[PDB]
């Protein structure tokens, strides 16, 4: 139909065992009420935590959480009674936080030119040793100056080298993260440097 | 002769499980985005009836804790009873399939990925042997079907169970690569 009042924006899992759901008043209007319903299976359900999540939140736990499963979410909002509708599988709503120490060094070979040197670390939520995860990592630098930045996609690898890098000049690098079918991490705090001579 | 190392063999068939999850994906939001796209999206879930999929009749785990709580050989298994599942109803998909803007598809028969796949998990869980029995859960092979005159929503019914399926079976052999192959994970 065309209008429809109140929009659920998002979903979002920090790991693949939990997820908020964030809606929103579209409406230029305790008058709110989420409902969802699990994969066929008829049941209607009322939301289990509106209080972990910030306001316009739906945050499910544990019991509530539930791997290859449909999610038939709606807000019941009224005061002007409304509603909206949307299906959300949670292997597609995760995003971790961004990664760790980003650790620059600059180093010095023999003859050639110098040649960067970073290092990171993974987000705190996601434990790898057992492995629900994999990370899909990418790396950000622009010297100082510069306008746009340069992308490297450093794979399923924490380290990495950037050669052809002239005495000159100051950089900002940054380094981010991706769960294999999720999204993307915000960008880690940039961490200046200097090449030397 | 250097005895391959598991290195290789579980790193191999994560690509395999990938390609396989990634081309599901694809073309599923390819599909419903062209064929059966808005108010009628979910008729494929109509009703308890059209939402379920014959890959369901096999027990498989629904979190964290208990998808960590099947054996190294119980995961391996199931990954396996699904790939068989799948063998047949995908044939069907090759109209699917075929006109896939979404590269590889055509090119890549996906009864041979199927097929490939099927072999380097026998072996990887051949590897997990030295022999006891190989009890646990599901005995026999749990070998399943559908059926075979709605035709359109009957192909994406499909669609949204292979991108499920291919989903729990690269998700299962992670955890098997990372438990067993010491290293590259964390
Ligand atoms: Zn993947």
């Amino acid at each position: 139909l065309p209008p429809g009042k109140p929009e659920i924006f998002k979903c979002r899992s920090p790991n693949k065992e939990t997820f908020t759901c964030w809606w929103r008043p579209g409406t230029d209007g305790t008058n709110y009420s989420l409902t969802y319903h699990r994969e066929g299976e008829t049941l209607m359900h009322e939301c289990p935590d509106y209080i972990t999540g910030g306001p316009n939140s739906c945050h499910f736990g544990k019991q509530y959480t539930s791997m290859w499963r449909t999610y038939i979410m709606m807000v019941n909002a009224t005061n002007s009674s409304f509603s909206d509708e949307l299906y959300v599988d949670v292997t597609y709503i995760v995003q971790p936080d961004p990664p760790l120490e980003l650790a620059v060094e600059v180093k010095q070979p023999e003859d050639r030119k110098p040649y960067l040197w970073i290092k990171w670390s993974p987000p705190t939520l996601i434990d790898l040793k057992t492995g629900w995860f994999t990370l899909l990592y990418e790396i950000r630098l622009k010297p100082e100056k510069a306008a746009e930045w340069e992308i490297h996609f450093a794979g399923q690898q924490t380290e990495f080298k950037i050669l052809s890098l002239h005495p000159g000049q100051k950089y900002l690098v940054q380094v981010r993260c991706k769960p294999d079918h999720g999204y993307w991490s915000a960008w880690s705090p940039a961490t200046f440097i200097q090449i030397p001579s | 002769f250097p005895t391959i190392p598991l290195s290789r063999l579980f790193d191999n068939a994560m690509l395999r499980a990938h390609r396989l999850h990634q081309l599901a994906f694809d073309t599923y939001q390819e599909f419903e985005e062209a064929y059966i796209p808005k108010e009628q999206k979910y008729s494929f879930l109509q009703n308890p009836q059209t939402s379920l999929c014959f890959s369901e009749s096999i027990p498989t785990p629904s979190n964290r804790e208990e998808t960590q709580q099947k054996s190294n050989l119980e995961l391996l298994r199931i990954s396996l009873l699904l790939i068989q599942s799948w063998l047949e109803p995908v044939q069907f998909l090759r109209s699917v399939f075929a006109n896939s803007l979404v590269y590889g598809a055509s090119d890549s028969n996906v009864y041979d990925l199927l097929k490939d796949l099927e072999e380097r998990i026998q072996t990887l869980m051949g590897r997990l042997e030295d022999g006891s029995p190989r009890t646990g859960q599901i005995f026999k092979q749990t070998y399943s079907k559908f059926d075979t005159d709605d035709a359109l929503l009957k192909n994406y019914g499909l669609l949204y169970c292979f991108r499920k399926d291919m989903d729990k079976v690269e998700t299962f052999l992670r955890i098997v690569q990372c438990r067993s192959v010491e290293g590259s994970c964390g």
